[PDB]
């Protein structure tokens, strides 16, 4: 029983120290949250816009490889097959 | 996200109590 | 290769990039140097389960006082497994602090899409066996510096201390029958 | 050289050693072609 008790001790210590960082954005918590609704707008609205940035221009960190990942490479073959839209619909012949 | 944080905030306490089970068990 | 193909043809995801990208190499290499947290957690459970047994070991020849070697052994060896979650933290945390810079101003050397993925790979290559050697120079010195030149000078200087404080001096060194 | 050396020093900003940074180009260029603001609205000024 004594002899088990370091090993879980450390392992508990390694879990509290996973919620701990949780737990420090949640320290409080009051109805109607006058500020936390604020802060995390603006956190909100900053993952959507550098979300935006990253699918889109191509920002740093770590961008997805599963798929075509995102309208800006989907945006590219459209600019980059629109000039096939061009050739193709517009011919004529021996009439001019 | 709200029951999440609740049973977040219930588990902490939790692990909190087991490390003081134990620091009065050790002992 | 799909994966880099598909990093390249997205970082620079809305124009036409006319330079190989470096997020991408960034990214294979952030992604591949994250599976070593399991050989050397492994390593360093391995060393310690040697290293208790040679606590035991060198702790058989003690039988002449039965009921001390068993405060020896209980005391040791949990002195040890009080290091293992110290040494396992700084182990993760050295490869963590591998998966922040990602150096190349080392002695590393400096369709499209071919090109490219065989560009990154040549060096995506290179920093695999860079960082492998980097990690494989501080394996052992970072088990050793927190778990063996610890346990030794635990040894050396707090053992005697704990085995004479320990209540019961009368039935701490028990004459043995023998 | 000097303004797009600074640029890649620039754009290089933390990380390291990769091989040319396009948007060093991109830069150098917009630069460029916001002094072209200046002729077309002389010439149309002239043809005024």
């Amino acid at each position: 029983i004594r002899d088990t008790l370091p090993g879980l001790r450390n392992k508990l210590q390694s879990q509290l120290l996973s919620i701990e960082k949780e737990v420090e954005e949640y320290k409080n918590f009051r109805p109607d949250d006058p500020a936390r609704k604020t802060k995390a707008l603006l956190q909100m609205v900053q993952q959507f816009a550098v979300d935006f940035e990253k699918r889109i221009e191509g920002s740093g960190d770590q961008i997805d490889t599963y798929e075509l990942s995102g309208g800006a490479r989907i945006n590219r073959i459209f600019h980059e097959r629109f000039p096939f839209e061009l050739v193709k619909m517009e011919f004529d012949e021996k009439e001019l | 996200q709200a029951q999440r944080r609740d049973e977040m905030l219930r588990m902490y306490h939790a692990l909190k109590e087991a490390l003081s089970i134990i620091g009065n068990i050790n002992t | 290769r799909r994966e880099i193909s598909y990093a390249i043809k997205n970082i620079h995801g809305i124009r036409t990039g006319l330079f190989t990208p470096d997020m991408a190499f960034e990214t294979i290499v952030k992604k591949q140097v994250k599976k070593i947290r399991e050989p050397c957690l492994k390593c360093v459970d391995m060393v310690i389960s040697e290293l208790i047994s040679t606590v035991r070991q060198c702790t058989k020849k003690l039988q002449q006082y039965p009921r001390l070697r068993e405060e020896m052994e209980r005391i040791v060896t949990t002195h040890i497994r009080e290091r293992e979650g110290r040494t396992k933290e700084q182990v993760m945390l050295l490869i963590d602090i591998e998966l922040a810079y990602m150096n190349t101003n080392h002695e590393d050397f400096i369709p499209q899409l071919e090109r490219q993925v065989e560009t990154i790979r040549n060096l995506v290559d290179s920093y695999m066996a860079i960082v492998n050697k980097t990690v494989r120079d501080l394996m052992p010195k970072t088990i050793m510096h927190l778990m063996i030149n610890n346990t030794k000078e635990f040894i050396f200087s707090e053992l005697l201390a704990n085995l004479y404080s320990c209540g019961d001096q009368n039935t701490l060194m028990e004459e043995s029958a023998e």
